[PDB]
């Protein structure tokens, strides 16, 4: 998450 | 005179010598003589060794941690010394014959020449943190009542004793040294000139330093600041070149020499443990086991010698820095000869009882 | 306790070209580091013999000395008229170092200091010794005082190159030593004043390479601290 | 948008900072008083380097995504996604960059004589300036702060590549290098021991360093490198947050090498001679 697309929670 | 003993812990087996440091005239070396009081009432080994060693510390810490000692044996030599081997005659000296009278059969000489070209006695400024035993180059003569020389040294039936080889200044001066340097810009045709000149070759520890600096400024730009540094090249050869440096004294001028202008300004430097003490690993003049020395002397080599030698060379030096605005940096160098004025006595270094 | 020396050839005079003999001994043992000093009297001391067998530069050869143990003969072929003055032994060994009370001999370089005087007690007091014809960082540089009917002591010693402060067992804290280098100058400040301090102070110079008896002195400046004003 | 997978990762990510801060917190307590009631051992420079570096780590990092995944959304401005990223990315290279320049410092000292600060600035100022590109790779948001955010159709696909070059093959490969030096250590011939500590140490420190930070970058390249990445479930959420491993545990791997500061740490659990002498003689 911390340099990509991270899931949407 | 006087001698100097020192007695083992077993008492079987003493140490008498003369002088505790040897003056190395590089020509030639004072030969180390002295001489072993033997008790074969209780010795039992039947064969008793005197060795002496020249040896340089490893460098504080070994495997991520400090202390013990994997100092490289720079050169170890060994004698008998009860009993005399009858083979090995030589001539003694009389200070060798002095003691043998005083003290009589018991006591059994030995001599060492030490041979040229090996490294000063010089130490490394310590740590605070520093609890062993000193970090440097030093000699150290030692007696062991053993049979043969495989033996594990035992520490109940051996003795040891530190020792340092000074050197000193010739009585000759050299030619009054000289540098100059001629910087030039792509800004500007006419030229920077700048020239520094020591008085003479050769300073005592203690006593001041003074350079003759001239500059000559025609160049579109102005010299703003002024850095002069009493540095010291110290070469490390445990196992190849290591040129590790450490200036000494330093000060700061904020002193100008404008566009087409002459400077001419005598500048004095000396220098002085005080301001030093707080670079750690400082070289500094041999030690006898912690008595705050001087400053490192000036190693002299004998010029026949490639300066291979595998040890410390220390050689100091001035550097002078002029600052122009805003390359421009411009450095000059003089260096210097450092030993202590002639020797006449011991090294009687005071303290409290 | 600390070490003493012990004069005690105290009292000599009527002698004129013949052998005069002085012993001190040394309650301890404290090897060869001991000097002998020549003071004129009303003058400044002048540096005679150290280490017991090292004539000092600018001596004549007919003084002697010599080390029996901690005992220490002076030794004098033939006396002079100038001769007659304060004879001093000292070991250099171990800080404090101290004097004996001088031996008297009767018949019938630049060290400015400046400070001194009338005080009373209970004060601070300055004094200084303007050094000139060497260089300080060259030489430790001292401070001994000259109090009548007792034993010569030093009390202060600054070692510029060492940058180290000695002070006597007496005086530990309570009197302040410096010394600007540039100026070449050694500074001294009295606190607390009280009667033992009144004495005459001399400046001595030594020569820091290795340390060794003390080769030149200042006139010194007296130092009476009392009531009186 | 998982409840219960929502609620165990905040669990996940608050347990790990907590113990994270804990063991950096107590280490960097007993070098700092190690340092006053000693010395300040460059050896423990980098020591106390990684402790204050690795707790900025946790600080800097474990808050935001904390912020974002109990929130669930995005409540503030927008130059604050500039400075939460730069934030977080710097000690995740910054550790690493420092890791190497200790091993550098190491390896010179394996034989250094003495040498009278700078590589942690070599390595801070690597750090600072590595951090460039995310300046032009994070886009904008299309709500919460810079969601669905590319470099480039390339930004995916090559920069994500060349972030794993710089993360692992210089680090990794250039440590290995650093002790594979040190196979010269049988130096001053032979007598007249120290290999089994350096290799145990050695093999230590990159197995975890390897091990620690495979998993992150692992799903990294098979969810950026791989369009269309195969997992979106439970599996994947969890363990994207994990490679906070090694925080808690590389300060210790070096704690435990230092016989220093291992005996320290142990000790606060519940926190033969002579001498020389002289005589005369006789003249002539």
């Amino acid at each position: 998450c911390y340099f990509q697309n991270c899931p949407r929670g | 005179t006087r001698v100097f003993k020192k007695a083992s812990p077993n008492g079987k087996l003493t140490v008498y010598l003369g002088k505790r440091d040897f003056v190395d005239h590089i020509d030639l070396v004072d030969p180390v003589d002295g001489v072993v009081l033997v008790d074969p009432e209780y010795l039992k080994e039947r064969r008793v060794y005197v060795t002496l060693t020249c040896a340089f510390r490893y460098g504080r810490e070994d495997l991520d941690v400090l202390g013990l000692t994997f100092r490289k044996d720079l050169f170890v030599a060994n004698v008998q010394s009860f009993p005399p081997a009858p083979e090995d005659k030589k001539p003694l000296t009389r200070l060798q014959e002095r003691l043998i009278k005083k003290l009589g059969e018991h006591a059994y000489p030995f001599t060492f020449e030490i041979p040229p070209n090996l490294p000063c006695s010089v130490t490394l400024q310590p740590g605070p943190e520093d609890t062993g035993k000193a970090c440097g180059v030093d000699y150290e003569v030692k007696a062991f009542c053993a049979e043969n020389l495989e033996e594990k040294i035992h520490k109940r039936n051996s003795v040891r004793l530190v020792i340092r080889k000074v050197q000193y200044a010739p009585e000759r001066p050299g030619p009054q040294p000289t540098a100059e340097t001629t910087r030039q810009f792509l800004m500007s045709d006419k030229p920077l000139h700048l020239e520094a000149s020591l008085d003479k070759e050769i300073y005592y520890h203690g006593e001041p330093i003074s350079v003759n600096v001239h500059v000559t400024n025609n160049t579109n730009k102005t010299v703003k600041k002024i850095k002069i540094s009493v540095r010291q090249y110290a070469d490390i050869c445990l196992f190849n070149t290591a040129q590790y440096k450490c200036p000494v004294a330093m000060e700061e001028a904020d002193d100008t020499v404008a566009p087409s202008s002459t400077f001419c300004k005598v500048y004095t430097l000396t220098p002085f443990l005080a301001n030093n003490r707080e670079k750690r690993g400082l070289a500094l003049d041999g030690k006898l086991k912690h008595e705050d020395t001087n400053l490192a002397s000036s190693t002299l080599l004998r010029e026949g010698a490639n300066r291979e030698i595998l040890g410390i060379i220390v050689s100091y030096k001035v550097k002078v820095k002029l600052v122009v605005s805003r390359s421009s940096d411009v450095a000059v160098e003089l260096p210097f000869t450092l030993m202590h004025p002639k020797p006449k006595e011991e090294p009687p270094h005071r303290e409290v009882p | 306790g600390d070490i003493q020396m012990t004069q005690s050839p105290s009292s000599l005079s009527a002698s004129v070209g013949d052998r005069v003999t002085i012993t001190c001994r040394a309650s301890q043992s404290v090897s060869s580091a001991v000097a002998w000093y020549q003071q004129k009297p009303g003058k400044a001391p002048k540096l005679l013999i150290y280490s017991a067998s090292s004539l000092y530069s600018g001596v004549p050869s007919r003084f002697s000395g010599s080390r029996s143990g901690t005992d220490f003969t002076l030794t004098i072929s033939s006396l002079q008229p100038e001769d007659f003055a304060t004879y001093y032994c000292q070991q250099y060994k171990y800080v404090p170092v101290t004097f004996g009370c001088g031996t008297k001999v009767e018949i019938k370089v630049q060290l400015v200091e400046s400070g001194g005087g009338l005080v009373q007690p209970g004060g601070s007091l300055r004094l200084s010794c303007a050094a000139s014809g060497f260089n300080v960082y060259s030489s430790s540089i001292h401070w001994v005082r000259q109090a009548p009917g007792k034993c010569l002591e030093w009390v202060a010693s600054i070692s510029s190159y060492y940058g180290y402060t000695y002070y006597a067992d007496s005086v530990k804290g309570r009197f302040t030593i410096s010394a600007d280098t540039s100026k070449n100058t050694a500074y001294l400040q009295m606190n607390s004043l009280r009667a033992e301090d009144t004495a005459v102070y001399y400046c001595a110079r030594s020569r820091q390479f290795w340390y060794s008896g003390l080769d030149y002195w200042g006139q010194g400046t007296l130092v009476t601290v009392s009531s009186a004003a | 948008r998982d409840p219960l997978l929502a609620r165990a990762e905040l669990a996940l990510l608050s347990i790990v900072f907590v113990a994270v801060a804990l063991s950096n917190g107590l280490v960097l307590a007993a070098l700092a008083r190690r340092g006053r009631r000693g010395h300040w051992a460059p050896i423990h420079v980098f020591i106390g380097h990684l402790c204050l570096a690795d707790l900025a780590v946790a600080l800097f990092q474990v808050l935001p995504q904390l912020a974002w995944k109990a929130t669930d959304r995005f409540r503030g401005p927008d130059a604050l996604c500039r400075a939460v990223k730069y934030l977080q990315m710097v000690g995740m290279y910054a550790s690493s960059y420092m890791i190497l320049a200790m091993t550098l410092d190491r390896h010179r000292a394996i034989c250094r004589p003495m040498l009278a600060n700078r590589p942690v600035l070599v390595a801070w100022a690597f750090s600072l300036l590595l951090s460039l590109p995310q300046l032009f790779i994070f886009a904008q948001r299309n709500v919460t702060d810079c969601w669905a955010c590319f470099a480039e159709p390339w930004g995916r696909r090559t920069y994500v590549t060349w972030i794993a070059l710089m993360v692992f093959v210089a680090p990794t490969l250039g440590i290995a290098a650093c002790q594979v030096l040190i196979f010269r250590e049988i130096h001053a011939s032979l007598v007249p021991a120290a290999v089994a500590k350096t290799v145990r140490m050695t093999l230590v420190i990159v197995v975890v360093y390897v091990l620690c930070w495979a998993p992150f970058f692992l799903v990294q390249l098979w969810a950026a490198w791989d369009p269309e990445a195969p997992l979106e479930g439970a599996p994947f959420v969890l363990l994207m947050l994990l490679a906070s491993l090694n925080s808690c545990t590389n300060p210790w791997i070096y704690a435990s090498f230092s016989s220093s500061v291992s005996s320290e740490l142990r000790s606060l659990l519940c926190c033969e001679s002579c001498t020389t002498a002289s005589s005369s003689l006789a003249k002539d």
